[PDB]
């Protein structure tokens, strides 16, 4: 397949610097125009530069400028974007593509490379349960939950009963408060067979290499 | 600096609809560098009309695309759940190359209310020093709600962390989580929580609390 592969997910601190890659395959860099564009979390998309890797001539949006630098290897086929004096606003999506390498066909877009900058520091997740407390008059289905709470970086994985109860679960997006993230999930069961049938709530933060399994009672 | 301007920016269809939006440009371009992508939530935009009227391949034959100067259309001829997605206009004209706002396409579905469930905090993060009450809003529809929290008759504004979920694939409703943290102490001293959402499934507001 034609395709761009760009490196790793990036987890850097303010002030730092980071350069991501973008590697084709399929067709010569050369042979067409490469570009850089970021997606701010939950949002539009922006164009930040440009580069023609035949003769290293570049274009950049104004607002990039002295912040972002593109080049281009055609020897690697790669192109690269360089972003200095990163900052909470840097954070997001940066995904290469390029103009159509060839007639019949569209253009390509790599998978993209999270940015996250920030200086918070590794902290895995306090994982708390949500059981019901007043007597609980919801007839046959029950709600449970569990507070995924104070963890750096993103992200966690959340199962309930190690995967086995997928159907009737919301685990909602993570939310930043104080530079650390919080998450919940929500579990609904028949009530005819809880607390019978223990309901665990699987919480894996894979930066602090932790798993906590909290059972609801 | 060529500003695009879509429309509407969420806009909801009934399964079988047509549908139509619009991309607008503060300057006039070709329109052979006039673009259409789609975007999916997890994935990289999509190629799905180029050159203003031409589908990108694989792309449906209900959808189509029209325009010049500085006016702009995509429209389906009839919606089909997977068309559910962002669509952003680009213009490749001159630089800086930009995208409109994006037009983000729902699934219309029956109205539906919030199944609501609060929860006190845990013994646990009681025990650090914490307390959290938690609030689930699950699988209503439409996406507007209002979520209030009381405390010993007063709303509670400050500290409280919402979050909501994509449109669901199953049934196109949507859910929403709310919690309220406080210090171990500041909870202690109150007795009454409740979590009052008000939609439009019901004049009334729907309410759930706990004591203590
Ligand atoms: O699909 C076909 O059958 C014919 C392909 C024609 C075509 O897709 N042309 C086309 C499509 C998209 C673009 C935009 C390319 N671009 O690299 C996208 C990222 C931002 C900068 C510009 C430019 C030209």
């Amino acid at each position: 397949e034609v395709q761009l592969q760009q490196s790793g997910a990036e987890l850097v601190k303010p002030g730092a610097s980071v350069k991501l890659s973008c590697t084709a395959s399929g067709f010569n860099i050369k042979d067409t125009y490469m570009h850089w564009v970021k997606q701010k979390p939950e949002q539009g998309l922006e164009w930040i530069a440009q580069i023609d890797p035949a003769n290293g001539n570049t274009k950049y949006d104004p607002k990039f400028q002295g912040k972002a630098t593109i080049t281009a290897d055609t020897s690697s086929n790669t192109a690269y974007l360089h972003l200095s004096s990163l900052t909470s606003e840097d954070s997001a999506v940066y995904y290469c593509a390029a103009d159509p390498p060839y007639y019949g066909h569209g253009d390509y877009w790599g998978q993209g490379t999270t940015l996250t900058v920030s200086s918070a520091k590794t902290t895995p997740p306090s994982v708390y349960p949500l059981a019901p407390g007043s007597a609980a008059q919801t007839n046959s289905m029950v709600t449970l939950g569990c507070l995924v709470k104070g963890y750096f970086p993103e992200p966690v994985t959340v199962t309930w009963n190690s995967g086995s109860l997928s159907s009737g679960v919301h685990t909602f997006p993570a939310v930043l408060q104080s530079d650390l993230y919080t998450l919940s999930s929500s579990v609904t069961v028949p009530s005819s067979t809880w607390p019978s049938e223990t309901v665990t709530c699987n919480v894996a933060h894979p930066a602090s290499s932790t798993k906590v399994d909290k059972k609801i009672v | 600096d060529i500003v695009l301007t879509q429309s509407p920016a969420i806009m909801s269809a009934s399964l079988g609809e047509r549908v139509t939006m619009t991309c607008t440009a503060s300057s006039s371009v070709s329109s052979s560098n006039l673009h259409w992508y789609q975007q999916k939530p997890g994935s990289s935009p999509k190629l799905w009309i180029y050159s203003t009227s031409n589908l990108a391949s694989g792309v449906p034959a209900r959808f189509s695309g029209s325009g010049s100067g500085t006016s702009y259309s995509l429209t389906i001829s009839s919606m089909e759940a997977e068309d559910a997605a962002t669509y952003y206009c680009h213009q490749y004209h001159r630089s800086p190359y930009t995208f409109g706002g994006g037009t983000k396409l729902e699934i219309k579905r029956a109205d539906a209310a919030p199944t609501v469930s609060i929860f006190p905090p845990s013994s646990e993060q009681l025990t650090s020093g914490g307390a959290s009450v938690v609030c689930f809003l699950n699988n209503f529809y439409p996406k507007d709600i209002n979520v209030k929290w009381k405390i010993d008759g007063s709303e509670r504004q400050n500290g409280v962390l919402n979050s909501w979920t994509d449109q669901d694939s199953k049934d196109s409703t949507y859910s929403m989580s709310s919690t309220l943290t406080l210090t171990k102490d500041e909870y202690e001293r109150h007795n009454s929580y409740t979590c009052e959402a008000t939609h439009k499934t019901s004049t009334s507001p729907i309410v759930k609390s706990f004591n203590r």
